[PDB]
């Protein structure tokens, strides 16, 4: 009722209280607004990248300073900022609200929530341009990020603090990997231990409004919104918002990083952030480089992704793990943008279009997708029962183009060909069903040791749910063993082999 | 009353520099008039050079401007008359009709550079828009308030397809149509107007069901970079006021991207990669994100694409394809088999052909249809090579079923009643899914192939089966 | 019998030739498009570069 | 001389603005001849106009708006060069019976380079006009003429 | 050549070699005279300057002028606008080609692309 | 030849000749297949694809990617190994046994391993 | 040192504007050695000169024209 008018009247007291101390050592006239950027005369005591506020509500960042005038980039459409208006300076380097109260909310790049659930219970402000943590308070990664997909945790594991890249093509299933990982973290976000919880910050840049609307609706169907933070910079809004929004979300991530907790962030997708950055550097006469991304566009994704690693015990053992998403052009891995995200992140999950065209979703190309410090932080069980699986899929990829001749072959290539086809059909997965590691171990275990070879190829998709329900009804203690221990001893291995060969026999 | 009168100081092609006297300046994207002996000449302020001096792009021909003419201001953006009186009236980007049916007695005048709807109002579950054509609503369903890429050159019945959409949205959902030719060829503009009269979607005496906005090719590029926005605002007034589901037709969005290129290359901004303007993503978004679904109503857009040099890494289709929910290809090799419409089944794919939205039964039927026509296409070479003896009973039935489906895709049109004379069958979705499902089962395999050509539903399939049984005996 | 064996194996060899030709055309079209876009950008750069270093 | 020897000069108007002359003559010669065509178009007749070519015309317009210090775009052509050609070719039409059923019919010519339609001027003119009589050298050396 | 044409009344041979150096020497200073450089890197005054050099070499009714202009092409690439403008200005264009000199046959006249006007 | 020895130089020249022959014949292999060569050049392509997979070497630092401990092969064994594979002493060994190996002694040993496994 | 091995230093003149030195040396040093060669040429002897390599000189001449604010071609 009038309760928000009560709150807004208290805010009127703040505005009237601020009017009693408003003396703006700053104001200057707007000389000229052009190319979507403003030149301001006056403001003889402003800072580099200081936030300012024009007289129509459009905020701005002052990104360059010259003897005579100051150049302020906008934060919206330039339809509002008129010539000859009044430019108060706020006083701050560009900051955003960080803290735990953003969980559930949907903000844009400057901490203005746009969900319609009141103001942000903000535990503080933090800079957008934070220096990355140096090489001394870092620890190499040693904890798993269980994505819940089968093939990801089989082949390309993700450590807390390991920046992994999801690269792919248009409408080829790129967003679904990050969305399934966020929905897999429900295993621990319902739990009680902080150091096993994993907060998800999904940062939609350049996407449609309605896509982010459906994604919020999806993260409230499966109840992820008690730990989600959506930073939306949708493509209707103008370019320096998209230049800013992943950085402010990285400040949101660093708040969870310094305070001991663990948090996952998803940039999606930085190939539109570099679109917004080449727009902001081709409207300020800065000359383009290779393929007209401006010459510092390596530095942009650098200073973005380097604010994410694993802090050691000296700072509180917090973490921040990033999954940027790069939209390439037709299976290319050698344009100028995807050869800069690759040269930062610790590996690729190359979601090739041809495999999704055959319906194998998610379409991880195994022989290309690799991770560099994934192997030191996988769950111990999968590392025990999938140390052949990468080499076995390499083996199957060797005979990929050799079997297209249709020639009759020996026995060993037929054995590996049947087992490789069973593993390729095995790693499929429907949407919104991440499998925990306690169930990823037995399926891969049935795949490795030749037990599937009597089954026809079409039954494997229902073999997955059948063998899972067989283990859920009967050998529940083995699943609890894999849950608690996270490791297969010899007795666990023999019991698992018995429980396989039982259900394999029928 | 209190005019803001200044002088034109510079005419450069389609760029016009206007000086204003002090403390008077309108902001960016505001409409300015210049009175000519020929009519009015509209400018849109796009850049402020300082010095109480603005720089605009033209909206009509800039011959003969003496520098020093009075510049009248209208404060707001380019006003357009909206509403019921606009139907059947060919409005240019200025707001004046050009059909010479007198002035349009519309009730309001709306700005075109409005805000897109806020995030709290975006509808959080994109349902399926029942269009009415069978192959649309079966294979690649159009998203209600989504975006649809209609490919293919002219002469394959594209205007017939789009008038069929007009009639079927007029019947089923009762929604109106706003057609918009950005960069439209003037001659085929008139041919489209004459054909839309004769098909009944424009009644010059009754109630027509469409608003035409034809931004012609011989206008300066500032016109074509706003014609789509004019059609968009005429869509938005029908959406958020009277509460309907309105179809916004845009041809052809690549010419809109050209308009963006030439406006932001005339302004002296540095050009990007390939040569499209560096405001590409944002000035596509300000057209895309105003076409969406709120809780009041929705505007669904069918917009064509001219793929440049038959290439899909060029940033203008590679930017449009980051927005399109569903494609629809009108190919050559389907109308060459005499099939109306020529919706090619293997190519027109949707992001909303998914069981979590259309239901399980619809997705199952469509998946079996796609695999059926896929196997048919993969067999079509050895059908000519080896003949129908290499087919097993696993295979010859699939060839027969797929011929039945391929004939069954064609539909009698609500507009080809002066073409073919067969009256059109508006097919519902719940007839369509069940009909294709029953043909995929095998309950009508005894029915011959000839009784599946130009049929509405399974009931008229049974009726034509009985009629051709009677004509054969 | 060796004549029919020759022509069957030759038919299979030309089938593999047509399939590999289709695949490597789907690679070189992507190289052709990237070369065209890089060439238009890498001449538009040196058209623009002259238009800023004026008197 | 060729139109004399077959006597088409009875009804022919040649507008030559050849390469000896300066750039604004080449920029204006299609529009001048367009008005000459429109005089026939407003008088109930049928005038076949043939531009030949429009590549050189765009080269002269490029020389103008590069020496006139207007900023260039793709292949250093000016910005509104589409607005050049779309203002030209749309002057041809087919008038109604209310106006007198006059008619102008336009055949422009685009000299492409090395077998290309990806260049900027041919892309623009193909986006204007009503199709191609696409001529090739490879079909010419088979002797198929035209 | 013009003085031997008009004021003499006589057949005049003109063996110009080379003509590309003219337009290239246009380019070597037109950057520095304050012209915005055009496409590939040649001057803006190309069609007019190649016009004024390819129009004063012509056969008037006061004398006969036969011109032989050897014309360089950069990198064997005939889509370059600097030799492609000259294609409109000539009657008998013998097009050489390095891909025929690779076979050792001399002179390497490409026997297709060397069309002419007098092949009526 | 006067810096590393004549034998070393001759081995390096023969290896670059065989691999250049492979890279030249790349396109006809891509189009038609290996069957449409001569009978000297088919042996050349096969020995080239032996030598490529033999150029691999399990690193002491990339031990976690391949699962193989490190291999520090000295110079002279490598010279003799490539001289042996160039002279044709091993032309019937399957190609995969050359892959990810140390010296030619481990090539013989790994071919024996895969011989005892495939049997 | 190689020309001292096979002993050609009796008739050799090295003019080496190496990449350690500034850009107009790389612009200028071929013309300086050209004058050195023309001294032998205008006295009836015979001199072989080898410039090596001209793309580096083109790099230096590009550097000199860009830094002096001339519109590049
Ligand atoms: N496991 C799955 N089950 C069902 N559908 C899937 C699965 N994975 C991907 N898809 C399909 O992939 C389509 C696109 O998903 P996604 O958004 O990840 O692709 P994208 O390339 O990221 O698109 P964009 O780049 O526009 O976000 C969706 O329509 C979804 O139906």
């Amino acid at each position: 009722k009038a309760q928000p008018t009560e709150v807004s009247s208290i805010l009127e007291e703040r505005i009237k209280g601020v009017s009693d101390e408003a003396n703006l050592n700053e104001t200057g006239r707007v000389l000229a607004v052009g190319d979507g950027i403003a030149r301001v005369f006056g403001l003889n005591n402003i800072q580099a990248e200081e936030l300012v506020e024009f007289s129509s509500g459009v905020k701005g960042m002052a990104l360059n300073l010259e003897p005579g005038q100051v150049g302020i980039v906008l934060f919206g459409s330039d339809r509002l900022v008129k010539e000859g208006e009044l430019v108060k300076r706020t006083g701050n380097i560009v900051d955003v609200p960080v803290g735990p109260g953003l969980l559930g909310r949907v903000v844009d790049a400057l901490g203005n929530p746009i969900d319609g659930k009141g103001p942000i219970d903000a535990a503080g402000r933090s800079r957008a341009q934070v220096k990355a943590p140096g090489i001394l308070p870092r620890r190499s990664v040693h904890e798993p990020v269980q994505t819940g997909l089968k093939a990801v945790d089989a082949l390309v594991p993700i450590g807390r603090g390991q920046r992994e890249l999801i690269i792919g093509d248009r409408q080829t299933g790129k967003t679904a990997v990050a969305l399934d990982t966020i929905l897999n973290q429900k295993r621990w976000n319902n739990g009680s231990d902080e150091s096993k919880k994993l907060y998800c910050v999904y940062v939609a840049v350049g996407q449609k409004r309605s896509t982010v609307a459906q994604l919020v609706q999806t993260l409230e169907q499966h109840d992820a919104m008690k730990y989600s933070i959506i930073v939306a910079a949708t493509a209707s809004e103008a370019a320096p918002l998209q230049y800013l929004a992943p950085f402010t979300a990285a400040s949101i991530g660093e708040w969870f990083r310094d305070n001991g907790k663990h948090a996952l962030i998803v940039y999606d997708d930085l190939s539109k952030q570099a679109v917004a950055y080449r727009q902001l550097s081709l409207l300020l006469r800065r000359p383009p480089g290779r393929e007209a991304y401006p010459g510092d566009v390596f530095y942009l994704h650098s200073r973005l992704l380097e604010r994410a690693a694993k802090l050691s015990e000296k700072e509180g053992s917090g973490s921040l793990t990033a999954l940027p998403v790069i939209e390439t052009q037709g299976g290319d891995v050698s344009a100028y943008i995807p050869t800069n995200v690759i040269s930062i992140t610790d590996g690729q999950i190359f979601l090739e279009a041809e495999l999704f065209y055959k319906g194998i979703r998610p379409a991880i190309n195994v022989g290309l997708s690799v991770s560099r410090v994934g192997s030191a932080a996988q769950v111990k069980a999968l590392k025990q029962v999938a140390g052949s699986l990468k080499l076995f899929l390499a083996q199957y990829r060797e005979v990929a183009a050799f079997a297209q001749f249709g020639s009759d072959l020996d026995a060993s290539t037929k054995q590996t060909l049947v087992r490789g086809e069973r593993l390729t059909q095995l790693l499929k997965q429907n949407q919104y069903s991440p499998l925990a590691t306690e169930e990823q171990v037995p399926l891969i275990y049935a795949g490795v040791n030749g037990h599937l070879d009597g089954i026809e190829l079409s039954r494997i998709g229902e073999f997955e749910s059948s063998f899972l329900s067989y283990l859920k009804s009967n050998h529940n203690e083995l699943l609890t063993e894999i849950r608690e221990k996270g490791e297969l001893s010899k007795e666990l291995l023999a019991s698992l082999k018995s429980a396989t060969e039982s259900f394999v026999a029928t | 009353s209190t005019p803001i009168t200044g002088k034109v100081t510079a005419v450069i092609g389609a760029i016009v520099d206007v000086h204003f006297e002090q403390s008077e300046l309108p902001a960016i994207l505001n409409a300015l008039e210049i009175k000519t002996p020929q009519g009015k000449l509209v400018l849109e302020v796009a850049q402020h050079l300082g010095e109480n001096t603005v720089r605009t792009i033209a909206m009509d021909g800039t011959e003969g401007l003496v520098r020093g003419e009075k510049v009248l201001d209208t404060g707001g953006p380019i006003s357009v008359p909206v509403g019921r009186e606009t139907l059947g009236r060919i409005i240019n980007v200025i707001g004046e009709p050009i059909d010479e049916r007198g002035p349009i007695k519309s009730k309001l005048r709306k700005p075109i550079h409005a805000d897109p709807p806020s995030f709290a109002e975006q509808s959080t579950s994109a349902e399926i828009l029942e269009t009415g054509i069978k192959v649309v609503d079966l294979l690649a369903p159009y998203a209600r308030g989504g975006k649809i890429g209609l490919f293919g050159g002219a002469g394959v019945g594209k205007t017939v397809f789009i008038q069929e959409l007009i009639n079927n949205i007029a019947k089923a959902h009762g929604g109106f149509s706003v057609f918009t030719g950005v960069g439209e060829r003037t001659r085929e503009g008139n041919d489209l107007y004459r054909e839309m009269k004769e098909t009944g979607v424009i009644n010059l005496e009754g109630e027509s069901k469409v608003a035409l906005v034809f931004g012609q090719m011989n206008e300066p590029p500032g016109a074509r970079a706003r014609v789509a926005l004019t059609g968009l605002t005429i869509a938005e007034y029908f959406r958020d006021e009277e509460g309907q589901d309105v179809l916004l037709f845009i041809d052809n969005i690549f010419r809109f991207t050209q308009a963006g290129s030439e406006v932001s290359a005339l302004l002296g901004r540095i050009p990007s990669a390939v040569g499209y303007q560096p405001t590409l993503a944002t000035d596509m978004g300000l057209l895309q994100e105003r076409i969406t679904t709120t809780k009041k109503g929705s505007v669904t857009s069918v917009q064509a694409v001219y793929v440049p040099a038959d290439d899909l890494t060029d940033p203008a289709p590679a930017t449009t394809f980051a927005h399109l929910d569903a494609t629809t290809v009108l190919s050559r090799g389907i109308s060459e088999l005499g099939i109306y419409p020529a919706v090619d089944p293997l190519d027109s794919k949707s992001r909303l052909l998914d069981a979590a939205v259309v239901g399980q039964e619809h997705y199952d039927v469509a998946s079996k249809v796609q695999e059926t026509l896929q196997t048919y296409k993969s067999l079509q070479d050895i059908i000519a090579i080896l003949g129908m003896d290499e087919l097993s009973e696993q295979d010859k039935l699939t060839v027969e079923r797929a011929r039945k489906i391929q004939r069954f895709l064609s539909q009698p049109f609500a507009v080809a009643e002066v073409f073919t004379g067969i009256p059109g069958k508006l097919v519902r979705l719940k007839d369509t899914v069940a009909s294709f499902k029953a043909v995929l089962e095998g309950k009508y395999d005894n029915i011959p192939e000839h009784a599946f050509y130009m049929v509405g539903g399974i009931e008229d399939v049974v009726a034509k089966a009985e009629k051709l049984a009677a004509e054969a005996n | 019998q060796g004549y029919a064996a020759e022509i069957s194996a030759r038919r299979n060899a030309m089938d593999n030739a047509s399939k590999n030709a289709g695949d490597m055309i789907n690679r070189y079209s992507i190289l052709y498009n990237r070369t065209r876009q890089a060439v238009i950008t890498n001449e538009l750069v040196d058209i623009i570069t002259g238009a800023s270093s004026l008197g």
